[PDB]
């Protein structure tokens, strides 16, 4: 999954 | 918040708006300091904004 | 056979094809729609029913509760138009839905109910349509303007061999829902398939086929067919079809049954196919290398230990053969592949396939949809169940379905909204049929493609989207722990659906500011089509394929009338006979042509029927019984028009009308124009300011009196009747006896509106058009608005115009102009402003008022009265105070020598400042209106009272005096009723006329008439009195002001503008340009009679521009005026009615074969005179728009009177009296007065107010702004060698503060010198270079 995508909120829930 | 909960809640008892001399009988309260938090300013315009 | 409003003034008809459809009422568009969406319907199909049904019932989270959806209605409006247009509000109905809350019981499925509570919610107001399609939303008038968009469904567009260098075209499918994601298929360079949701990453298109629950095996069995081959003990025999061997050449001999066939290198013919058709060949022997390439099928596993041989969809070779020999296996089945017909895509894109599961497929459909997080199974699972199998996310359409199914040739127009697998498989194969050769691809501008959405559409859809919003709401309310024993009206708040509807109405690019400067304008932006708005393309992405006009146009949308610019061709406006279809598309009427005669009964075709059938032309001639005269007529097949047999033709055009708008068909001449300057007449003529006296067109279509009454601007009467009161404000129509309801009093009262503004600042007046004691019927007239003459539309004047050139005064297209017509006030328009001064509460304290303002002297208040307001018919020119008002203001610190001045003079400051509301600089008019709104905390100055007392006055006058008039035609019907059956002569006067109503009869309905009337007149009696209260409560009535604001005061001037040079007039032909001079009488060009021209133009602007209908308008103007001039000296002469009669025949018996007999023998010597003194400034002549007056009908006319047929005349010079060496064109045109005056574009600055940030002058004639020096005129100034003009550009005119200042002084010093330093707009960019991490400065 990383690094796919910017999304700090995506990565948070991550 | 306190007046906007009020205000909402005899929007479905009237049927229409009210009146702020309608709001100080209610929220037991002068009419010139309802006044005052209705005369509250809002979040600014962006001066960005498409005119 | 003539209406009694049309004998007065009969337009003489030269159309020659009779008329079969009437036009149809041309605000239809706007009225049906929001018809259907304010409607009880028992169906849930439109409007808020659909809306209420497609939400409710709302279900919690299995808590055994339900809010569910039973009735709802429209209240009455609070405020009317007119109240509400003065106040300042939105004209709305109040929503209040009846809902219900149920209860259920635990341990049920669907168990009775515990407790049940219905109550009725109020949700929301929504905007109600006025009568003539628009709306009131804040004191304005706005129109939701229609739109063209996509329709829903799968369309199969194609690349046309672009964006690829090998130049192949890349077929793709696209399916469109009304809410939801976009499934589009395409192709790549490869032939491989791939598909991609919602414009995102592209996937291989088996993904979603494995996702939906599909092997391998199915899908080769969905999109190929098998190859049967066999193991016969030898060579491999295999099953042979001989269509299956079409375009093929085999390298060995195709023999079976040990017959030859084809042999080595033959192609294999139709002849071979033919031969093996006939012998039957069902089975053939196939060498062991014919199977090098074949795809196998299915899975086939060893018998033995079952392990895996080939899979699915792998190329079968000498070696798997073999080892699916002895294996066990006999029958093999292999794909059918080609390269012409059975393209492989399917197997090829298989094998680019990454995943080989549904669960890998999901995984990999979710890192496409969401990537950077972890895929859960379930998650996954979710998000493609609700991609489009899901009701509330997804909805194709009703229409979405039908052309979904029609696409794909299905035989049901119906179904489910959301798609399934054979839907998606359908669309697939489709697409693959396409790319193999067979099947069309779309084109997305045929208007069968496009569909049209309304008022009543988007308010509905605004309407669910605020439903939604408080179903959230709901929703999480009812789990929410609570039982509660709460009413059904806790849960709901009106702010979310009150807001959207609120936001749709107010603020969107669909609901725009009326266009009221016209009944044209109004007309023509109600019946308007616009492919931009909320849901369609932009001015800057469209290209040239949506600007252009299609074959499908015809009949449906304007191809001439668009605005010319940066959207053109994405605002067109409907045609006339136009209609909108069950489902949105556009439609024309066309009369059925039977066996060989063409019928009177009218289809209504859209563009996808056009196409089937052939549709003559409405320039076709029939012989008096329905024939084509002709052997062979042309019509119009498949967008292609040819010329056709008389026996095959299946429709016919109903009207030469019908191609072009409402205001492309106001254009006489319309066929000899250019189709530029015809698209230019067309959007100039609905400038047109409303003139001082709406004169007629001389020279018109026969559409004016369509555009007038069709349109709201004149009074029609209702229902027939006498004209009992003819007032300037007000009409009283007795209505007819067999016209009158059983109950009421007969009467209609029209009110007219009297000299109120429209949204351009334009004059809006009614003037009665009857007289007193006159019959009227249904249908007629009454009052003329704005551009209305005697009930035909009235966009200008007619004036006498010479074509020649006049010493350079119209040198490129400009005019000049006598002095006749500005003194007769021709163009004199009205133009009414409103200005506002609003007093507001500043931390100082108060604004106030008063009339004592300081510094100003006693001459400046002296138009203002005890209160500082202005009088009522005061004459206030530029400067002069209106409103008086002073704000309070802090300590002046004024510098040493103001007070050292103020010291010697005793003069001391004033604490307020003057602020007081004055006529903006230039204008002068007269103060027609104050009004007065003043918050309900605040004391009223005597002003308001005056103004209160006024306003009871007169509704307790009006009330009264309606109540008179009502009350005297309920005993005139009394009376007239006690006549008949117990007559009373003489024995009914003597008694009070209370006693009329209650006197009894004989054992008929007769008594239950009186009885009738008596309760009708009790009725009027209370419902005066009751209105009387409204009225009081309402007028006395506190204001609801802005927070802030304590009152305001609003003042309306009414200035008359005449005609100067720079004013812009035109034709209706495109003949557009700025007047120059205002010539003198005497110095004007004149004929033999001494009668000088009105306006000359130059004869340059014609052959250029083609616009040669000007030409012919200005002969029949000349031939018209002339008919006018013999009647006008006819009727001078006082001679007889028969003479006039004669004459007047004669005139309306031209030309050749022309509709319109008017046999004027049956009229009654009393209304030839009445037409007479009406035909008296020429004779109005009908030119309809394709079929029009020959120019020999014109030269007939010009015989009929004394004028020369050439059109030209003998013309003198006013100045020298030398005429002029050759003849020149002299007529009547029908001139314009665009609303491009010359007072409105004059701009002048010095020194004003300067921005904020950039310390640079503002924008224009509003703030007194500057003149924009941009980038190409610093070009133009480097150019030349011009440094110092262009330094002082832009530092000291603009932005140097400190040299701006320097040069001023230095200016009324008399010294003409700069000191220039530096903008400071440089200074504001360093500093925000600076604000970045970046480090820019100055160095020397
Ligand atoms: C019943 C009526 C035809 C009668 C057969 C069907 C056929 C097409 C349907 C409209 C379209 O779907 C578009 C649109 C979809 C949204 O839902 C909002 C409503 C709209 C207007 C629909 C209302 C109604 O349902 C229509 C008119
Ligand atoms: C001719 C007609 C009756 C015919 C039988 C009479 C009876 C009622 C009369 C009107 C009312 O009085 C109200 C009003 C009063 C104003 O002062 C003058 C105008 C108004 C419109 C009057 C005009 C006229 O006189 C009316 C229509």
């Amino acid at each position: 999954e990383i690094g796919r995508t910017t999304d700090p909120v995506r990565m948070y829930m991550r | 918040n306190k007046l906007n909960r009020i205000s909402r809640q005899m929007l479905q008892e009237m049927g229409r708006e009210p009146t702020p001399e309608e709001l100080a009988e209610r929220m037991l309260m002068p009419e010139d300091k309802i006044r005052k938090v209705l005369k509250i300013a809002k979040e600014p315009i962006s001066m960005e904004t498409p005119i | 056979v003539y209406s009694y409003t049309e004998k007065k003034r009969i337009r003489k008809d030269f159309g020659k094809r009779p008329q079969v459809l009437d036009v149809p009422y041309l605000l239809s568009i706007q009225l049906d729609s929001f018809q259907k969406f304010i409607e009880q319907d028992p169906e849930g199909q439109y409007g808020l029913e659909a809306a209420f049904r497609s939400v409710f019932p709302i279900q919690s989270y299995s808590g055994n509760s339900e809010l569910q959806y039973v009735s709802y209605r429209l209240g009455e409006p609070v405020f009317d138009v007119q109240e509400c247009q003065i106040r300042g509000v939105t004209y709305s109905a109040p929503l209040r839905v009846k809902l219900r809350l149920v209860i259920y019981e635990r341990e049920a499925p669907e168990g009775t109910v515990k407790d049940i509570k219905e109550q009725e919610v109020y949700m929301g107001e929504i905007p109600l349509m006025t009568d003539n399609g628009t709306f009131v939303i804040n004191g304005t008038e706005r129109v939701i303007v229609s739109q063209l968009h996509r329709s829903p469904g799968v369309f199969f567009d194609s690349d046309k061999g672009k964006t690829h260098s090998s130049g192949k075209v890349l077929y793709n499918a696209r399916i469109i829902p009304y809410r939801g994601s976009w499934l589009d298929f395409e192709f790549d360079p490869k032939d491989n398939l791939f598909v991609r949701i919602d414009r995102r990453r592209k996937l291989p298109a088996t993904i979603i086929l494995r996702a939906l629950n599909y092997t391998t095996e199915q899908i080769l069995d969905l999109f190929f067919e098998k190859v049967i081959f066999e193991i016969r003990d030898n060579k491999l025999q295999m099953e042979l079809v001989p269509e299956r061997l079409r375009g093929e050449t085999a390298s060995f001999d195709i023999e079976a049954n040990g017959k030859v066939y084809v042999e080595k290198g033959r192609r294999i013919t139709a002849r071979h196919i033919r031969q093996l058709e006939k012998d039957d060949v069902k089975l053939i022997e196939v060498p062991v290398e014919y199977i090098a390439g074949k795809v196998v099928a299915k899975d086939y596993i060893d018998e033995s230990t079952g392990e895996l041989i080939c899979a699915a969809n792998m190329e079968l070779s000498l070696d798997l053969l073999a080892k699916l020999s002895q294996s066990g296996h006999k029958r093999i089945e292999t794909l059918f592949t080609n390269d012409l017909d059975h393209g492989p895509y399917i197997s090829e894109t298989l094998r680019v396939d990454p995943t080989n599961d549904r669960l890998s497929a999901l995984v990999e459909i979710y890192r496409m949809m969401r990537p950077g997080e972890p895929p859960t199974r379930e998650a996954a699972e979710s998000l493609f169940e609700n991609l489009f199998f899901s009701e509330d996310r997804y909805d194709l359409s009703a229409v979405g379905r039908m052309k979904f199914n029609r696409s794909l040739l299905r035989e049901e127009i119906e179904g489910s909204g959301i798609l399934s697998k054979d839907d998606i498989i359908d669309v697939m194969k489709k697409l693959i049929d396409i790319r193999n050769g067979k099947g069309e691809v779309d084109d997305i501008d045929h208007l069968g493609n496009r569909r049209i959405r309304s008022v009543g559409e988007m308010a509905e859809n605004q309407f669910r989207v605020g439903l939604v919003r408080v179903e959230r709401a709901v929703k999480e309310r009812l789990s929410l722990g609570d039982l509660d024993t709460l009413m059904p009206q806790d849960m709901i708040n009106a702010k979310p659906i009150s807001a959207a509807v609120k936001e749709f109405f107010g603020s969107s690019q669909l609901s725009q500011f009326m266009d009221q400067n016209n009944p044209l304008s109004e007309i023509t932006h109600k019946r308007r089509i616009s492919a931009l708005g909320p849901g369609g393309l932009t001015r800057e992405r469209a290209g040239f394929e949506v600007r252009d006009v299609h074959p499908t146009h015809y009949g449906r949308v304007c191809p001439i009338e668009t605005p010319e610019g940066p959207n053109i061709g994405l605002i067109n406006s409907l045609s006339v006979y136009a209609q909108t279809n069950e489902y949105g598309f556009l439609e024309t009427p066309y009369r059925k042509v039977t066996d060989g005669v063409v019928t009177d009964e009218i289809h209504y075709l859209s563009a996808i029927e056009e196409g089937n059938y052939v549709i003559a032309q409405a320039n076709s001639n029939l012989d008096e019984e329905g024939h084509f005269v002709e052997d062979l007529v042309t019509c119009r097949s498949k967008g292609e028009s040819s010329l056709f047999s008389r026996d095959q033709v299946d429709y016919m055009d109903v009207s030469t009308q019908q191609v072009v708008s409402v205001g492309a068909s106001l254009i006489p001449f319309l066929e000899h124009d250019d189709a530029n300057r015809a698209l230019m007449g067309a959007n100039m003529q609905r400038q047109a300011v409303p003139t001082l006296r709406a004169d007629k067109p001389l020279v018109g279509t026969g559409m004016e009196r369509a555009v007038a009454v069709d349109s709201g601007v004149t009074a029609v009467a209702k229902r027939g009747g006498v004209v009992q009161y003819v007032d300037a404000s007000r009409i009283v129509i007795k209505v007819n006896e067999d016209e009158m309801y059983p109950g009421e009093a007969g009467i209609d009262i029209y009110n007219l509106t009297k000299y109120t503004r429209s949204n351009q600042n334009t004059c809006i007046n009614q003037m009665p058009c009857v007289s007193l004691g006159e019959p009227v019927e249904r249908g007629d007239v009454l009052a003329d608005g704005p551009s209305t003459d005697l009930g035909e539309l009235a966009l200008g004047q007619n004036m006498r115009v010479a074509f020649m050139p006049w010493n350079g005064y119209n040198f490129e297209d400009s005019i000049l102009v006598s002095e006749r017509v500005v003194q007769e006030d021709r163009f004199t328009t009205i133009h009414i402003q409103e200005l506002a001064c609003v007093s507001r509460d500043t931390k100082l304290g108060p604004e106030e008022i008063t009339a004592d303002i300081p510094n100003v002297g006693e001459a400046a208040l002296s138009k203002l009265d005890e209160s500082g307001i202005v009088y009522i018919g005061a004459e206030v020119t530029g400067g002069d105070i209106l409103v008086g008002k002073v704000t309070p203001k802090g300590e002046t610190q004024l510098t040493p020598e103001e007070k050292l001045l103020r010291a010697i003079f005793g003069e001391k400051a004033s604490d307020v400042k003057d602020s007081s509301l004055r006529v903006p600089n230039g204008v002068s008019g007269t103060v027609i209106d104050v009004q007065v709104f003043t918050r309900d905390g605040v004391e009223k100055d005597k002003r308001a009272l005056e103004i209160e007392e006024m306003q009871l006055k007169q509704a307790k006058k009006d009330l009264s005096e309606e109540l008179q008039i009502l009350e005297a035609g309920l005993f005139s019907r009394i009376r007239a009723v006690l006549v008949a059956g117990g007559v009373e002569a003489e024995k009914l006067d003597k008694l009070p006329r209370d006693r009329w109503l209650e006197l009894g009869l004989t054992d008929e309905e007769k008594q239950n008439q009186l009885e009738q009337l008596a309760e009708q007149y009790d009725e009027l009696k209370h419902e005066f009195e009751k209105k009387l209260e409204a009225k009081r409560r309402k007028i006395t009535q506190g204001d609801d002001l802005a927070p802030g604001v304590l009152k305001i005061v609003k003042v309306y001037l009414a200035v008359k503008r005449r005609i100067q040079p720079g004013d812009k007039m035109a034709g209706r032909h495109g003949n557009k340009g700025v007047i120059s001079k205002i010539n003198p009488i005497e110095d004007m060009p004149y004929d033999e009679n001494g009668t000088p021209v009105d306006i000359v133009l130059n004869p340059l602007g014609v052959p250029s521009r083609m616009n040669i209908g000007q030409i012919l308008e200005t002969h029949l103007g000349m031939a018209a005026k002339g008919i006018g001039d013999k009647i006008n000296a006819m009727l001078k002469q006082q001679q007889e009615v028969a003479k006039l009669r004669e004459f007047i025949q004669r005139a309306y018996d031209l030309g050749a074969d022309v509709r319109q007999k008017v046999d004027l023998s049956t009229f009654s010597d009393e209304e030839v005179m009445r037409l007479a003194e009406n035909l008296r400034k020429g004779m109005p002549i009908a030119t309809p728009v394709f079929d029009g007056a020959k120019e020999a009908e014109i030269k007939e006319l010009l015989k009929l009177g004394d004028l020369p047929t050439s059109g030209q005349i003998r013309l003198y010079d006013g100045r020298t009296g030398e005429q002029f060496e050759r003849p020149v064109t002299v007529g009547y045109m029908y001139m314009l007065k665009l609303n491009h005056l010359v007072d409105d574009k004059m701009h002048a600055r010095s020194t004003g107010s300067y921005s904020l940030v950039t310390q640079q002058p503002l924008g224009g004639k509003a703030q007194f702004g500057g003149q924009r020096f941009g980038e190409m005129e610093v070009w133009a100034l480097e150019a030349y060698g011009a440094a110092y003009t262009l330094q002082e550009m832009l530092t000291v005119k603009s932005d140097d503060v400190n040299g701006r200042t320097k040069m001023y002084k230095n200016i009324v010093d008399g010294n003409h010198q700069m000191e220039p330093g530096m903008p400071e707009s440089f200074n504001v960019l360093l500093k925000e270079i600076r604000s970045l991490g970046i480090n820019i400065e100055l160095e020397d």
